[PDB]
């Protein structure tokens, strides 16, 4: 992996040489950075998603904000091939833009479109570390611009990952069910 | 929360709660950050010094 030092450990800006200590420093520093992220714009394409990631990881990795350059698996299931991320990401953002960023939608339709876009970006997995985190911030902000709000509270991780996987295989039922709960009216 | 100032206030009220819960979806339990953005920046500067 080109992200590793020529060991067990990802190259990083904090000169940490123990993987577990790097993990912990990232958990702490990303959480403080997330406390500084602003809402951002209504019009949000791939560069805005990259900006979220840059913001989160700027203390940890030189490559914060940059697209992933290697292939990654969750088990035996690959995420988007790295050389295709920019093409697929841009196309997906273009579909989102043509739907006006999901603005003006009744709740059932918002939930349905949100599950779809969440599922597509999840498979894209545009960053080497923290893709999930950056994606969810992107959609939390999007929801507020669209008159809704997201809460991830009380969603089980196993259910979450299974829903995303089923969705990527062509059945969004489980992910839409999760989003029906995650989504409420903005300010409610 | 239709106005830009209302949307921003909502975002500020929820962003930290959301990041905590978001990280939990990755299987990691972290305490809630309650710092303001300016306090978080000052604390980041201390943490960079610490490494
Ligand atoms: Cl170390
Ligand atoms: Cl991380
Ligand atoms: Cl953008």
């Amino acid at each position: 992996d080109p992200y590793l030092y020529p060991l067990d450990i990802m190259r990083n800006r904090l000169n940490i040489h123990q993987q577990q200590r790097l993990e912990q420093a990232a958990y702490e520093m990303t959480a403080l950075r997330a406390a500084t992220i602003e809402l951002g714009p209504l019009v949000r394409r791939l560069p805005h998603l990259r900006t979220i990631h840059r913001q989160l990881y700027q203390d940890i990795f030189d490559w914060a904000g940059q697209l992933r350059e290697v292939d990654i698996y969750q088990g035996d299931t690959p995420f988007c091939h790295f050389a295709y991320i920019e093409k697929e990401g841009n196309a997906l953002m273009q579909d989102l833009e043509e739907e006006g960023y999901l603005v003006g939608l009744e709740k059932a339709k918002f939930v349905e479109r949100l599950a779809h876009y969440y599922c597509e970006i999840n498979v894209l997995h545009p960053f080497r570390v923290g893709s999930g985190l950056a994606q969810r911030i992107f959609f939390e902000q999007l929801a507020i611009h669209a008159g809704y709000q997201l809460s991830w509270q009380g969603i089980e991780k196993e259910a979450w990952n299974q829903a995303n996987q089923s969705g990527a295989m062509g059945d969004l039922t489980a992910l839409q069910m999760i989003f029906s709960k995650v989504v409420s009216e903005a300010g409610e | 929360k239709l106005t830009d100032k209302q949307k921003s206030r909502l975002w500020e009220l929820q962003r930290n709660r959301n990041f905590q819960a978001s990280r939990r979806l990755e299987g990691v339990e972290m305490p809630l950050v309650t710092l303001t953005a300016a306090e978080a920046l000052a604390r980041l500067e201390e943490l960079r010094s610490h490494y």
